[PDB]
């Protein structure tokens, strides 16, 4: 039939515990012995970790700024358009940062903005520089 | 109907055994509708007998009681009743004869031994007109059938177990004697070493693994082929040994691998405290860079206004990174306490578990009395697809009444002692001798001899009995091979019954596994109060040499941590077996021991023929046969087999020296 629910036999496990008169309780010490090992790496890795939670006791709370929640506007202020510019030339692409960085410009209008100025603003000029970055 | 009567004879309904295709070679050759009608011939021969076992059925009564179209061929009526006759499937052990035996008797046999084998022999020859002889060389009938008997004290220190009776001639030999059969209710308690009986709980999960531990030695065995180990075949014992180191090695093996994906995990947990680290870190800074940059009041250039929002964004990005690692670290850190809560099996068998294993062992070492070191693990159960259907009984009022019933009207010399058997072409002499003056000597002439002595006495070395001839390398091969094994039994009376009296048996768990057998199951089924005590496994060898004393105290000290010190009598009177001391079985039954199998039972049955007396003359008839339990492959060492054994070289001995039937 098949080996009985549960019980272990493979054809090559046999072999390892017959072979010669005690690979028997060599193979069974082995364990015994790797086993306990492998408890100890635990013991070193679980204090080295309770280390690193001290290291972190305070989360980020005091480092967290409040959250300004802006009204999306399509007013380009000469302000902003600068901001914008600033923001290009420290973030190349990133319309996502951009549009955080100004904080009145959805990414549409931060992509729109990228190529209406564009040449008024050396854009490809200005992202040749976040190149040597 | 019919087809009950043949499976009641150890027979196929349906098909021809091999046994009739020798003697209806024309039938089982030719047309299948003459096959039906022998079949259906057997099969009502046989119910008739078995409907009525205690009166001898005639060729008369049979054909009688026959249909037609079957009464038709009364000569194959004749031919299938004369051969159910002459092997012992109907007229066997005590029937009422109708036509007395015949007046004049032909052939003289001595039959070796009044054992249960002997008997049975003895009493088909006879019946078919032989002179028969019996020599024991005990004081009594039955030889490894004993019952002890005392004023109401009965208790057999042999056989006490008939295996149930679909199939079991004894079936039959219990309706021809007054032999109270009773079931044996199965229900047995087990009690460690202090006295406490074993939770019901774990009494079922050790059995469970026990039966277990046994299908997985199958396994090893059949698929895996674990049969020879370095030159050597190997034990059942070493295999269930392999097993359990196997299975240990395994508990041990997934212990590993969880703590190890354990590491896995808190060594992640590492990789990210360390991102989480070194950003508190980046934050750190970049809140004091921020801070110091809104410290420019304004209004500000627009590069102090970039740098303040700048640096808002790049501070509110690296808290969105930690907070994304901190979902992170409540996770993984959950998935651990999981692991440190469910951790795979601690042990494989408690040490007080490996104790009621070995108890479960020793069980297994009394139903083969021998250790499992010495069993063939390929064959140690070749007879298991044979056993009777039907719950096990005991004989209530001694198993000795069966021999004795059978020994009735036979001529057996008690207390002669065969010392040499000598066969040849012109016949044998038997050289036997008084047990009580060794010098008293007695000589046998006969025709044919049938040996029943038992298998650990074709054994002794130096030899009880010499063969003149010397048996055959391939007979005495067969002898050295198979395994003859020992179990004793302890015999305690008592003045009343101090145990639970709905209890047939009860078992005491040995310390350790080197005393395992040591009084390990002890067995009420008699009417007075009587206890009986097991001595099985390498155990069984070693009680021999201590003394009855000291076996009756372990014993009585075993009984009195179950049943307290207050309700254990001192004994009325005591017996103990020593089967293997007793010269005359050298042991108690036959096993297959490692590197025999069942095929060496076939080897013990065939008979010798000597050489011939003149050379150039024709080769002999045999003269030398053989039966009890080491000579029957399909039902060894049991009664049953022995009583087959008989009824077989019977009716091999008849065909010889009388002509076939
Ligand atoms: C010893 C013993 C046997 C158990 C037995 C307990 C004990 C303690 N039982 C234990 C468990 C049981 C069991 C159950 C199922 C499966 C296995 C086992 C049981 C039992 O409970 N149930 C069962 O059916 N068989 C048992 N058996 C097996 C049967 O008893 C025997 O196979 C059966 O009685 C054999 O009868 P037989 O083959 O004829 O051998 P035996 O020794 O009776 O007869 C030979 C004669 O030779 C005589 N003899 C010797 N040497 C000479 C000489 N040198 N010159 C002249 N004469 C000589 C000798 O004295 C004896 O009278
Ligand atoms: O009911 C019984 O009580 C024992 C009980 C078992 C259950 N639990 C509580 C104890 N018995 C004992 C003898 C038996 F176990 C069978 N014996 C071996 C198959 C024979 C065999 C094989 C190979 C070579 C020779 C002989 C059946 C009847
Ligand atoms: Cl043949
Ligand atoms: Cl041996």
């Amino acid at each position: 039939r098949k080996p009985p629910k549960g019980m272990f036999l493979s054809q090559e496990d046999v072999e390892a515990v017959s072979a010669n008169a005690t690979a028997a309780t060599t193979v069974l010490r082995q364990l015994d012995m790797e086993l306990v090992s492998v408890k100890r790496q635990i013991q070193n890795i679980k204090q080295t970790n309770s280390a690193l939670k001290e290291k972190l006791d305070g989360g980020i709370e005091p480092y967290r700024l409040p959250e300004v929640i802006q009204k999306c506007n399509a007013r380009w202020t000469t302000e902003e358009q600068l901001l914008a510019v600033q923001a290009i030339r420290k973030y190349g692409r990133d319309f996502q940062a951009i549009s955080d960085v100004i904080g009145n410009k959805s990414v549409v209008q931060v992509k729109n903005f990228f190529v209406n100025y564009r040449r008024r603003f050396n854009i490809d000029e200005v992202l040749q520089e976040w190149e040597a970055e | 109907g019919v087809e009950g009567a043949a499976f009641q004879s150890r027979l196929p309904h349906d098909r021809m055994t091999s046994q009739e295709a020798a003697c209806f070679p024309d039938i089982i050759s030719g047309p299948q509708q003459t096959q039906k009608v022998f079949l259906f011939i057997r099969n009502r021969t046989l119910q008739l007998w078995l409907d009525n076992p205690k009166i001898q059925l005639t060729f008369e009564a049979t054909l009688q009681q026959l249909e037609a179209p079957y009464n038709s061929d009364t000569v194959l009526v004749h031919r299938v009743h004369s051969y159910l006759e002459r092997h012992g499937l109907i007229n066997f052990g005590i029937y009422k004869r109708i036509k007395p035996l015949p007046t004049k008797k032909t052939g003289k046999v001595i039959i070796i031994g009044s054992g249960v084998s002997g008997l049975a022999a003895a009493r088909q020859l006879q019946s078919f007109g032989m002179d028969v002889t019996l020599l024991e060389a005990r004081d009594r009938v039955g030889g490894r059938v004993a019952t002890f008997r005392k004023g109401n004290y009965v208790a057999d220190l042999g056989a006490m177990v008939v295996t149930g009776l679909g199939g079991n001639p004894m079936a039959v030999v219990s309706k021809q004697v007054n032999m109270e059969l009773a079931k044996i209710k199965q229900k047995c308690p087990l009690y460690e070493a202090n006295g406490q009986a074993v939770p019901k709980e774990k009494d079922e999960m050790v059995e469970q693994e026990f039966n277990r531990l046994l299908e997985a030695t199958s396994y090893l065995s059949h698929q895996l082929d674990f049969n020879v180990l370095n030159n050597k075949p190997v034990s059942l014992g070493q295999a269930l040994e392999v097993v359990i180191q196997l299975q240990e090695k395994h508990v041990k093996d997934e212990q590993i691998e969880h703590w190890k994906k354990i590491v896995k995990t808190q060594e992640e947990l590492k990789e990210l405290l360390n991102k989480m680290v070194n950003l508190k870190e980046k934050i750190k800074e970049l809140h004091q860079q921020y801070k110091e940059a809104s410290e420019v009041k304004p209004p500000r250039d627009i590069t102090a206004e970039f740098l303040v929002k700048s640096k808002h964004r790049d501070l509110t990005a690296l808290c969105k990174e930690y907070d994304e690692l901190a979902e992170t670290q409540g996770k993984l850190e959950e998935k651990l306490q999981e692991l440190e809560a469910n951790p795979p099996s601690d042990v494989y068998l408690s040490s007080r578990d490996r104790q009621i294993l070995d108890w479960h062992f020793a069980n297994l070492e009394f139903a083969n009395a021998t250790p499992l070191s010495t069993l063939s693990l390929k064959h140690w159960d070749q007879d298991d697809d044979f056993e009777f259907t039907g719950s096990h009984l005991t004989v209530r009022n001694g198993y000795s009444c069966v021999p004795v019933a059978l020994a009735e009207g036979l001529d057996i010399k008690l207390n002669t002692a065969v010392r040499q058997v000598r066969y040849t072409a012109s016949g044998c002499e038997v050289i036997a001798v008084n047990t009580r003056s060794t010098s008293q000597t007695f000589i046998y002439k006969c025709d044919a001899v049938l040996c029943t002595l038992p298998l650990g006495v074709l054994k002794q070395q130096p030899p009880a009995v010499q063969f003149v001839p010397p048996l055959p390398e391939w007979k005495t091969s067969a002898v050295q091979r198979m395994g003859f094994g020992n179990l004793n039994k302890v015999v305690l009376c008592f003045d009343r019954v101090f145990w639970d009296p709905s209890v047939n048996l009860f078992g005491h768990v040995g310390s350790t596994t080197a005393s395992r057998g040591e009084l390990f199951l002890f067995w009420n089924l008699y009417k007075a109060p009587i206890l009986l005590a097991l001595v099985a496994g390498e155990a069984a060898g070693i009680m021999e040499n201590i003394s009855d004393d000291v076996i009756v105290g372990r014993c009585l000290a075993i009984l009195k941590g179950i049943f307290g010190s207050s309700a254990v009598p001192q004994p009325k009177e005591t017996v103990v077996s020593r089967w293997r001391a007793d010269p005359w079985a050298r042991g108690s039954y036959s096993y297959v021991a490692a590197g025999s199998s069942g095929n060496d039972y076939d080897l013990m049955a065939q008979p010798i023929t000597p050489g011939p007396s003149i050379p150039g003359a024709p080769q002999p008839i045999p003269r030398l046969f053989f039966a009890g339990e080491h000579t029957i492959r399909n039902y060894p060492a049991t009664v049953h087999g022995a009583l087959l054994s008989g009824l077989r070289e019977a009716g091999r001995i008849a065909d010889q020296f009388l002509g076939a039937m």
